[PDB]
C-alpha cells in the first residue's frame, strides 16, 4: 500500500522533468522574442522625429 | 471520376460555368449573369443521369455560407462580382485617361 | 497640376500609406511577442473559435 | 520614342511569358516527384513477397496519387487561365516593337 | 476462460470508447457519423477532394 | 451462416475462441486497409501542399 500510494503521489505532485524543461526553454525563447520586439518598438517614436526635422 | 473530380474537370474544360459539389453530392453549376444571357440548356447522357433543375438567381447578398454547398457557390458568385467591379474600374480609368488627354489638348 | 499651398494631396497620400504601413507592422509586432497569429477575433473569426475549441 | 515605348511593352510582355512558363514548369516539378513515388510503389508491388492484400494497399496509394496527377493538370492556372489541362494550346508572346515579332509556346 | 473473457469484454468496450469519443474539436471521426466531406484545396470553386473514414 | 463481429466475440469456450482469432483477423484487415487508405490520402495532400506552395 505504501509503495502504490507513493507512486500515486508522484503522479499527482512530483514534477515531470521532460515536460517542465520544455516549458522552461519555450518560456525562455518567448521572453527573448519579447525583448527583441520591444527593442524595435521603442524606436517607433523616433520615426516621428524625421517629419519635423 | 467521382462527383468532385467531375466538378474539377468541368471547371478546367470551360470557364463560362463553374461546377461544384454540395453536402449530399449534388453538382451545382453557376452561370454568371455578366457572361451569359438567358437560361442554360443541359443535355447529354450525364445530364439525364444527374438531373438538372431550373435556374435560380443569386447575388452577393443571397450568399449563405453556413453550408458547404453555399460556400462553394459563394466563391463563384464573388468571382463574377470581382470581375464586375473590375470591369467598371477599367472603364473609369480609361475615362480618366481620356480627359487627361482632353485637358492637355485644351491647354495647347 | 496647379501648384497649390493650402492643399497637399500628395502628402495626404504619403501619410495614408504611412498609416497602413504603421498599422501593418503593429499587427506583426504584436503577433511576434505573443507568438500567435490570432491574437483576437480580428485576424481569423472562425479560426479563433476552432483554435479555442482545440 | 514610339520604338522605345514599344520596347517597354515588349519587356513587359516577355516578362509575362517568363512567368507563365514558370508557373507551368513549377507544377511539372511536383508531377515528376509524384511519378517517381508511383514508380517506387510499382517496384515494391512487383516483389514476390507481397500477397494479394498488400498489392491492394499499393493500388490505393497509386490510385490516390493518380487522381492527384489529374488534379494538378486540371487546376494549375495563371489567373484562371488553365495551363496543364491541354486547353492552353499554342499561344504567341509578342516580344517586339513592331507587329509580328512573337514566339510560339506550346505544352502538351 | 472467463478470466480471459472478462478482459476481452473490457477491451471490446474500449474499442467502442475509442470509436465514440475520438473527435476533432467536437467533430467525431471514428463513430461513423463523419461520412464523406469535401476538403477544399484549390484557389477556385469546385476543386475539393473527398475524404471518408468508416 | 450467422453474422459474427468483434462484439459477439465470446472466448468462454474453445469454439468461440477459435472463431475469435479469425474474427479479429478480419477486423485487423479492415483497420489496416482504412489506415492505408488514409495514408494514401495524407501523402496525396502532402504533394498537393508542395504544388500549391510552388
Amino acid at each position: 500500500v505504501n509503495e502504490n500510494v507513493n507512486a500515486s503521489r508522484s503522479r499527482i505532485r512530483d514534477t515531470d522533468y521532460a515536460r517542465e524543461t520544455t516549458a522552461m526553454t519555450k518560456a525562455q525563447i518567448l521572453q527573448q522574442a519579447s525583448t527583441s520586439v520591444l527593442a524595435q518598438a521603442k524606436q517607433s517614436p523616433s520615426a516621428a522625429l524625421s517629419l519635423l526635422g | 471520376d467521382d462527383l468532385e473530380e467531375l466538378a474539377t474537370y468541368i471547371n478546367g474544360q470551360t470557364e463560362d460555368v463553374k461546377a461544384s459539389v454540395g453536402e449530399d453530392g449534388k453538382l451545382q453549376l453557376f452561370a454568371s449573369s455578366q457572361k451569359v444571357n438567358g437560361d442554360v440548356t443541359i443535355g447529354g447522357g450525364l445530364g439525364g443521369e444527374i438531373g438538372f433543375d431550373a435556374g435560380r438567381n443569386v447575388t452577393v447578398a443571397d450568399v449563405n455560407v453556413s453550408t458547404v454547398a453555399g460556400s462553394q457557390e459563394a466563391v463563384s458568385i464573388l468571382d463574377g462580382a470581382l470581375k464586375a467591379v473590375d470591369s467598371q474600374r477599367a472603364s473609369l480609368g480609361a475615362f480618366q485617361n481620356r480627359f487627361g488627354h482632353a485637358i492637355s489638348n485644351l491647354d495647347n | 497640376m496647379a501648384i497649390n499651398v493650402n492643399t497637399n494631396v500628395s502628402a495626404m497620400t504619403a501619410q495614408r500609406y504611412l498609416n497602413g504601413a504603421a498599422d501593418g507592422m503593429q499587427k506583426s509586432m504584436e503577433r511576434l511577442s505573443s507568438g500567435y497569429k490570432i491574437n483576437s477575433a480580428r485576424d481569423d473569426a472562425a479560426g479563433l473559435q476552432i483554435s479555442n475549441r482545440l | 520614342t514610339s520604338q522605345s515605348r514599344g520596347l517597354d511593352m515588349a519587356v513587359k510582355n516577355a516578362n509575362d511569358g517568363i512567368s507563365i512558363a514558370q508557373t507551368a514548369e513549377g507544377a511539372m516539378n511536383e508531377t515528376t516527384n509524384i511519378l517517381q513515388r508511383m514508380r517506387d510503389l510499382a517496384l515494391q508491388s512487383s516483389n514476390g513477397s507481397n500477397s494479394s492484400s498488400e498489392r491492394r494497399a499499393i493500388q490505393e496509394e497509386v490510385s490516390a496519387l493518380n487522381d492527384e496527377l489529374n488534379r494538378i493538370a486540371e487546376t494549375t492556372s495563371f489567373g484562371g487561365n488553365k495551363l496543364l489541362n491541354g486547353s492552353f494550346g499554342s499561344k504567341s508572346f509578342q516580344i517586339g516593337a513592331d507587329s509580328g515579332e512573337a514566339v510560339m509556346l506550346s505544352m502538351g
